[PDB]
């Protein structure tokens, strides 16, 4: 730090209201690591909350951030090592003008309703595409057991 | 706890470890998981080269920390 | 006066400049790097132009048999191994060497880069190939050619896209908080570089944007390896004058250090994909007729045009990697035909405008791929 863009971004995440994302504490030596909580609204994750880490590369905003889920989760696009294939921050769509609050917003959007035409976990993908409801009940005992509170 | 020792060959080796463990112990866990003899290993953390005989906590290695594994040149 | 000729020229320069007698390189496989580095460093550049006698002790008199163009393969594999922290891979998924800024953690790193410089020049000088080579920007530096923003695409694609995004968009109402400085992590430790005086306090805006883009581009190529690079070029130049290289481009120099690779024309066709073309559009039919017809050197050059390298992964075309992950050789149909074909090495993609005659496709493709300055 340096990291004068990361400050403005932290400021305009804390004050942006952030209903679905909270308890955002940060490594304040260089704001290159954030931790926060995702609080899904629609089922099958509305009975849970999820610790994530956001890792900013040293050359941010030239390279995108990396999001990992610290809390386990049952999602066709999040592997069991917590990696989320979130398109807006992929190495192919990353723009410099993209702010972290838009990142989160699209992460939420991904939690609320997945997209299984491209999945990190194929099972799941098909268990969503076919059988939308056998998915949810399993997602629910996963979030019930493994996810966090409040929400 | 659990740490990631990262190489420049893009292998991430996960190690099972306690804050009590010495740098020598962690080198030993590397020799066992990779075959690399400790006398030719270099561990670095957050820009500090980890001296043998100290411990993970002296260096404040919390969990999920990434070490870096580099080899010593054969000659020296 | 193309590659064939450049090659004869370079070979003649070497022949015509070789000292007599021989030079003894005594190593053993078990201690190949330390023995090599010891042997080569004790000799004068001139001596490295005498005849080469390599001994592998313990294999000593039967064989050879042999021999050590094996030393060149084996050693190249040792000294260029990123584990040792002298050179590093260019990206996660593409595997051609560049200098690692972390190299300083080696007690005398400038010596080892001088060694390696000598070593490679020895390879060119004695017409021996080495196992894996360097990135194309690396080669351009050796030829003293200027590195440009498009040279970035191959070695750091995200940094490239970001750079270009900033060139091609108005940013005034964009709240980018960009300053003339830039940070880099090495071995876990983060450091700050100003790009001009007090650059960390100068704000990037529409009016300085171009200057900024400029300096970033240098910095990204140059960052943390000025001294190792000079050590290398010096070590190389003592053995084989860099000026002997002046007729070569960076792609030809790749091919001179690697051999001519084996391309299985079947393996290629099986694993090519087509965007807005098909296996039956006769631009493609024409394409594959050109791939079968010509030289093996044209094929490598073509392989360089579309993929940024003449080498193939372990396995063949079925496992071609790009920037973001795997990506097969791909031909896509682009607009007009008053263009030349273009490529995207990070996507491994040939943009082939629909040409009007097999001869037209043949002459334009061949002009695009041979004319890379």
């Amino acid at each position: 730090a340096a990291s004068r863009r990361l400050m403005k971004e932290l400021e305009e995440i804390r004050k942006c209201g952030m209903k679905n994302f909270r308890n955002i504490q940060v490594d304040e030596a260089n704001l290159l690591t954030w931790q926060g909580l995702i609080v899904p609204d629609n089922p099958p994750y509305d009975k849970g909350a999820f610790r994530i880490e956001i890792n900013f590369p040293a050359e941010y905003p030239f390279k995108p951030p990396k999001i990992t889920f610290k809390t386990k989760i049952y999602h066709p696009n999040i592997d069991e090592k917590g990696q989320v294939c979130l398109p807006v921050i992929s190495a192919e769509n990353w723009k410099p003008a993209t702010k972290t609050d838009q990142v989160i917003q699209s992460l939420i959007a991904l939690v609320n309703d997945p997209q299984p035409e491209h999945p990190l976990r194929a099972d799941l993908a098909e268990e969503y595409s076919k059988d939308r409801k056998k998915f949810c009940k399993n997602a629910e005992e996963f979030t019930k057991k493994y996810g966090e509170k409040r929400p | 706890m659990q740490i990631l020792v990262k190489t420049f060959t893009w292998k991430t080796i996960t190690l099972e470890v306690e804050p009590s463990d010495t740098i020598e112990n962690v080198k030993a866990k590397i020799q066992d998981k990779e075959g690399i003899p400790p006398d030719q290993q270099r561990l670095i953390f957050a820009g500090k080269q980890l001296e043998d005989g100290r411990t993970l906590s002296d260096y404040n290695i919390k969990m999920g920390s990434s070490l870096y594994l580099v080899l010593r040149l054969p000659g020296q | 006066r193309g590659f064939r000729w450049k090659l004869a020229h370079f070979r003649y320069l070497c022949q015509s400049n070789a000292l007599p007698s021989h030079v003894k390189i005594n190593v053993s496989r078990q201690t190949l790097f330390e023995d090599s580095f010891q042997q080569i460093m004790a000799l004068k550049p001139y001596d490295l132009r005498r005849r080469l006698y390599v001994i592998f002790r313990g294999e000593e008199g039967l064989d050879y048999g042999g021999l050590a163009r094996e030393w060149f393969f084996l050693l190249s594999h040792e000294v260029l191994n990123p584990m040792y922290c002298l050179f590093e891979y260019a990206g996660k998924n593409n595997y051609c060497l560049q200098i690692n800024p972390a190299s300083t953690i080696n007690p005398d790193h400038l010596s080892y880069f001088c060694f390696i410089g000598r070593f490679i020049a020895m390879a060119l000088f004695h017409g021996k190939f080495i196992d894996t080579g360097f990135s194309l920007p690396f080669y351009k530096r050796m030829l003293s050619k200027k590195l440009t923003i498009k040279d970035l695409e191959s070695i750091d694609t995200e940094f490239y896209n970001s750079l270009i995004w900033i060139r091609d968009n108005n940013i005034e109402e964009c709240g980018l908080e960009m300053y003339f400085s830039v940070d880099m992590e090495i071995l876990g430790k983060v450091t700050s570089h100003d790009l001009k005086l007090g650059g960390s306090n100068i704000l990037v805006t529409e009016e300085n944007k171009d200057e900024y883009i400029g300096l970033m581009t240098e910095w990204r190529f140059s960052r943390g390896v000025q001294e190792q690079t000079k050590a290398f070029l010096d070590g190389f130049n003592e053995v084989v004058p860099l000026q002997w290289l002046q007729y070569f481009d960076e792609k030809e120099l790749e091919v001179m250090l690697c051999g001519m690779q084996e391309v299985d024309l079947a393996d290629w066709q099986r694993n090519t994909v087509y965007r807005h073309y098909t296996r039956n559009s006769k631009q493609i039919i024409w394409f594959w007729q050109f791939v079968k017809e010509t030289d093996n050197e044209v094929r490598m050059r073509l392989l360089q045009f579309v993929t940024g390298t003449c080498r193939l992964p372990l396995g063949g075309f079925a496992e071609l990697m790009g920037s973001n992950g795997p990506q097969k050789f791909c031909i896509e149909k682009v607009g007009k035909d008053t263009w030349l074909p273009r490529s995207h090495t990070c996507f491994n993609r040939l943009d082939l405008p629909p040409y009007k005659s097999y001869e037209q496709l043949k002459e334009k493709l061949l002009f695009a791929i041979e004319e890379t300055e």
